């Protein structure tokens, strides 16, 4: 599934 | 399940006069109007005629852009409207009834009011 | 356009109780679309045949019709003191409606 | 009496037929038959065939865009004429053997026996910017002389007639339909009890509609207007069943009935065709030619299966609405008397 | 920044994304990038592809002739990230550079330049029978590690990103929209003279719409009502254009004109979608997901040309209306802020 | 093109 | 601009009492309105919610089927129907606006009316 | 499902001019959907930052935000003698939303 990460 | 119709009258050339034939038990939606004239002594002539139900309306070449004829489905009573009467058209206007589903001539007749330029 | 409608005799006699016929050309094909109509001296024509050959109600079995190609025919088997009046012959496969000249029959 | 007839451009084939349209009594649909005309020495071709043609073409809106439109022949039938089979060999109807005896030795006959169930012929109204031929299901009958059913049809030798397959009204009446709803409100816990009632169950054209309506509102809520509509249902199902809907005819009433109160009156609405005629998809009974006709009547599902039908499948019920909203509909028929 | 990202079910691929809602300019869309992580060691095939698919799948009534659902690819381009492309020598994004950084020798980009006249993401409001994949345009991202394009991608070492083509309110308004018509009546040439306004060219989502309007009556006919109401169409034009025509909010008022008098009055219509769910058929602004989304904003057709685009183009008009009956028509854009 | 006749 | 609250009270447990939220300066259709409790000297918690754009309701658990929200369009006023009142429930009962189009927080809030119990 | 927002410390003290932090810790990950508000005694709240980041409009300049996966932070860059009050944390990623027990800041 999707997700998020911080630059 | 008789047509009465009224409305007759005297009008020099030029005029204009107005026809009503009234039926009675049956609606202008399930049948065509048709006016027949007749003229003194001479044989018959269909002038116009109003089938409601497509709402189409026919006029003799005679009488085509003279005359215009409408129907009040509210009371099931149609309406003739000659403009610019003249010498010919003097005659007798029965109103007649033709069965929309489908035409099997005029069955029923008004009673031949009388319109004499 | 102007279907013309040739009706003949113009004018004709027959005795009580006897046999005439009315015939009616019609100048163009016309199927079996035509009418027969009575009109009593001055007052609104009734209606007696429809289709040519179809018989209304109410009338008399004594007035029949009869076709063959563009010809026409109506027929009393009988005439009778009430028969006497002016006869229209009426097509209706087209507009407008046209009728014939009549015929009317005479004492 | 008389006989229709059609005869090839060709000049050799004609095909003769008693009746164009075919009724229908729910169980039985009557046989089409006739006869064709054939000489040997302008047939080439060796042999004259028959063929009856059931098709719907569809189209709708829905595949206006992507430009493809459809027909599945829903039944085909076909028969051996020139050269009799003895795979056909049926007793002659009295129509069939008097033309042969008008005609001589030189034509033969043919009959389909059309299974029930198969669509009436419906044709929907198109849009004013088709140009296509009209979508609907129709019948179609085709004669036509080759060596055998793989060779193509011939446009300078074949005949091509339209028939239809019709329904008419019942001789004997249906029950006088009604139907009524009560409603409930956090407002107010008493009811809003809505009832309405045709005079009789079938209805021809043109005829007018008359309505009975009665309402007794014990809400404090107020009743707006007062709306009744006929409504035609047309049922398409080729594959799998889709439904439309479109009103024909119409009557708002700005009449109210107060808190506590009753009201009672009787409404006349009649369908036609008059002012219609914008409406695009509107169900209108099978025409021949491009002809005008009627709204499309009602069809006579067999039985109360009613199961497993094709084509299009026509009726009617009108409704009843209040704007307090509710509602209520009522079915009722609608197709020509049997002619005499 | 929080950028977005997604892994391949078997962990040895995964997609990096800068941001899923793409503006439109008009005449510009901002590019897709972002980059893709892949390790040689796990990649004997020595071919890691991103495809961007401009997907169009289309329902409506095509059920009665089966379940023929049909998708066209409006737009299909294609990149080739781990070996990199000689061609392609195009400098990198902040975003992309910065990822790299965070990533390291094991990520490779990629980028696609989205023509113009594409059209928006916007769904169509699926009925309550319909089940399958919502239908409307949509875009999609994939990216798979293979050997060639004609080998099929496996599901283990795909990934599947729904990004969306989206257009915001203009930074400027337009003019204030006005219309009127005046009628002719056969009982004699005097008129029946119909205006209407609104308040300003934009609305946004929500937002009140505040009608002005102006009869005067010269005629011996009463308007009996005011009908005035705010309609939605959708022009689809795949292969050749077809129009929707759906309501979205409506008024009613029962306010009327004697003969020989003025009338004026401002109403306030608000479109919204919670009593319009029922609407089959009704436009929806794309989704990302199985999620819940206003009304289609309407579409921006580049420049004034306006010619051949594809997919599903949206666009308002207020419609004021007299029951005599009289009508006009009045445009209006229905389109987010841009937000900061 | 169509036509009729009488038996 | 801002929201104008009232209908504060007292009412002893098994009462019911209705509060209402006035806005002013924009429509319950591009906006959410929330009710956001404080219980005298605890912190805060959100109690219901509507959007009348799509139409729907959320309610806290410890509110759940208790209480009911609604608000007319016309005159873009919430109000909240607060029924089997109890002592948990004696608070301030802030009412609060959220973006339509899209969440940003509780930007305009109420004045917070009391209930006790 | 609930998501409580374990907010520390749960009181504190600084003098004018020195600068102030305040963490918040969502139980579950919530993105970056956070705001933090200001209730004065006795009055109600206000916003201050949303998205966990974003300044609203009004407010100083001398409050910012900041996020570090499921731990939030709310910085004041100099406390001044009107910022005394009571700061909660809200999520509003899931519903319910849910409200930090807060952090009241004394002279």
């Amino acid at each position: 599934c999707s997700e998020s990460s911080i630059l | 399940v008789q047509l009465v119709e009224s409305g007759g009258g005297l009008v020099q050339p030029g005029g204009s006069l107005r026809l009503s034939c009234a039926a009675s038990g049956f609606n202008v939606y399930s049948s065509s109007i048709h006016w027949v004239r007749q003229a003194p002594g001479k044989g018959l002539e269909w002038v116009a005629s109003i089938s409601s139900y497509y709402g189409y309306t026919y006029y003799a070449d005679s009488v085509k852009g003279r005359f215009t004829i409408s129907a009040d489905t509210s009371k099931n009573t149609a309406y003739l409207q000659m403009n610019s009467l003249r010498a010919e058209d003097t005659a007798v206007y029965y109103c007649a009834r033709s069965r929309q589903f489908w035409y099997s001539g005029l069955d029923y007749w008004g009673q031949g009011t009388l319109v004499t330029v | 356009s102007d279907i013309q409608m040739t009706q003949s005799p113009s004018s004709l006699s027959a005795s009580v109780g006897d046999r005439v016929t009315i015939t009616c050309r019609a100048s163009q094909s016309v199927s079996s679309a035509v009418a027969w109509y009575q009109q009593k001296p001055g007052k609104a024509p009734k209606l007696l045949i429809y289709s040519a050959s179809s018989l209304y109600s109410g009338v008399p079995s004594r007035f029949s019709g009869s076709r063959s190609g563009t010809d026409f025919t109506l027929t009393i088997s009988s005439l009778q003191p009430e028969d006497f009046a002016t006869y229209y012959c009426q097509q209706y496969k087209y507009v407008p409606v046209t009728f014939g000249q009549g015929t009317k029959v005479e004492i | 009496t008389r006989v229709f007839k059609k005869a090839s451009p060709n000049g050799k084939l004609t095909v003769y037929l008693g009746k164009r349209d075919f009724v229908d009594h729910i169980d039985l649909v009557d046989p089409v038959d006739g006869v064709v005309l054939v000489d040997p020495e302008y047939l080439k071709e060796r042999r004259v065939y028959v063929t009856l043609t059931c098709a719907f073409r569809y189209g709708r809106e829905d595949l206006d865009v992507l430009g493809l439109t459809f027909r599945k022949d829903l039944f085909v039938a076909n028969v051996q004429s020139f050269p009799p089979a003895p795979e056909d060999k049926k007793p002659l109807t009295r129509l069939q053997e008097r033309l042969i005896k008008k005609l001589g030795e030189h034509a033969y006959p043919f009959t389909f026996e059309i299974p029930p169930n198969l669509p009436c012929s419906v044709t929907l109204q198109p849009g004013p910017e088709d140009t296509g031929k009209a979508c609907g299901v129709d019948y179609e009958v085709k004669a036509f002389c080759a060596e055998n059913l793989e060779e193509k049809i011939h446009k300078r030798n074949s005949v091509r007639l339209v028939i239809r397959k019709v329904q008419y009204a019942p001789e004997r009446p249906g029950p006088q339909p009604t139907a009524e709803t009560t409603r409930q409100f956090l407002m107010s816990d008493k009811p809003l009890h809505l009832e309405a009632s045709l005079d009789k169950e079938i209805y021809y054209h043109g005829e007018p509609i008359s309505v009975n309506v009665h309402v007794t509102n014990n809400t404090n809520k107020t009743v707006k207007k007062i709306k009744i509509s006929v409504r035609q249902y047309a049922d398409i199902c080729l594959f799998n069943t889709a439904q439309y809907k479109c009103p024909v005819a119409m009557e708002e009433a700005d009449d109210t009935v107060a808190p506590s109160s009753t009201f009672c009156k009787v409404y006349t609405l009649t369908p036609f065709l008059a002012n219609n005629r914008e409406k695009r998809g509107l169900a209108l009974d099978g025409k021949l030619k491009h002809e005008d006709t009627n709204l499309a009547s009602s069809t006579l599902l067999r039985e109360g299966a009613n199961r497993e039908i094709l084509g299009i499948i026509v009726s009617y019920k009108v409704k009843v609405k209040l704007v307090v909203d509710v509602a209520v509909e009522l079915p009722f028929t609608l197709m020509h008397p049997k002619p005499k």
